[PDB]
């Protein structure tokens, strides 16, 4: 019925959360609680946890100076270029 | 008509992604519902503004551990990335 | 070293790890994850959970027509609104 | 050029952040960003669709424990709800 988790933690990181959640009425097990419910009802993590990782930003970066950018004229033309 | 784009890393992440044997239906029936500009799109994507401050883009779920990321404004449509969480966040 | 300690029901427990696990995490992961954004926006991740029954009766309420007030501008409405 | 309507729920809660002596001005300053157009809305108010199936309904934060929950479509602006997250999804 009643399991643990236990989860190794930077101590100030743990204090700035802690003290985040306090302001807003909810201990640490509780988000822990309430996110963990989330994730098992929906089978998926929630939205925006992390940001872009370094070659997902180089790719946008390059992208919006033109660099390495292609056009396609339709669905087909796209997936006749993609090779998919 | 929205001008439609893709980046040389979206060639290489679709190209990866076949290799991994994913379903690539799954992601080419999305691809084509934002061409045909379907907005907003179906609640099972997911869909919503990219994590961060990048102007227009936007991060749908193929699977819940499938991502598309693209980039939408009322003259563009461009494919920038697709692949896991760890790939394309990790 | 710390760590972060949380009574959960079995089965919860259960399912999340094994959703986590077809992507590579642990709960733990997740955990850590999870308070970095917390603690970085001092904010909660959106959307963790549905609207309450107290907001589900509004909306049914006002998708029905009961209980809904109009407003001609924001002079109006702040009026209305008594602010 | 939106009709504007507020659900009586909204002026509840209303009346129960100003007895909470909460900055009035800064639900007011959201509230009409809305009903002008002003859109889209300031990345600071973290506005985003309402968590599940209620079509048209946004969420947006005045602070971040401070949420105004509204309906939003070519036709209407209905204010729906304010309050804590507790308040509201609590």
């Amino acid at each position: 019925a009643n399991a643990f988790v236990r989860a190794r933690i930077d101590e100030d990181l743990k204090n700035q959360a802690a003290d985040v959640l306090a302001g807003m009425g909810l201990t640490i097990s509780d988000l822990v609680r309430i996110t963990l419910t989330k994730v098992a009802r929906e089978k998926a993590l929630p939205f925006d946890l992390r940001e872009p990782n370094q070659l997902t930003i180089q790719s946008i970066k390059n992208s919006e100076a033109g660099i390495d950018v292609h056009k396609a004229k339709d669905a087909d033309d796209l997936f006749d270029k993609l090779g998919i | 008509q929205r001008d439609i784009e893709y980046s040389g890393q979206y060639s290489k992440d679709v190209k990866l992604a076949q290799k991994r044997h994913k379903d690539m239906n799954k992601l080419k029936y999305l691809m084509t519902l934002l061409i045909n500009n379907t907005l907003p799109l179906p609640a099972v994507y997911k869909d919503h503004p990219l994590q961060g401050s990048w102007k227009g883009y936007r991060d749908a779920h193929v699977e819940p551990d499938w991502i598309l990321i693209y980039k939408l404004t009322d003259k563009l449509l461009r494919f920038e990335r697709t692949g896991t969480h760890a790939a394309l966040f990790g």
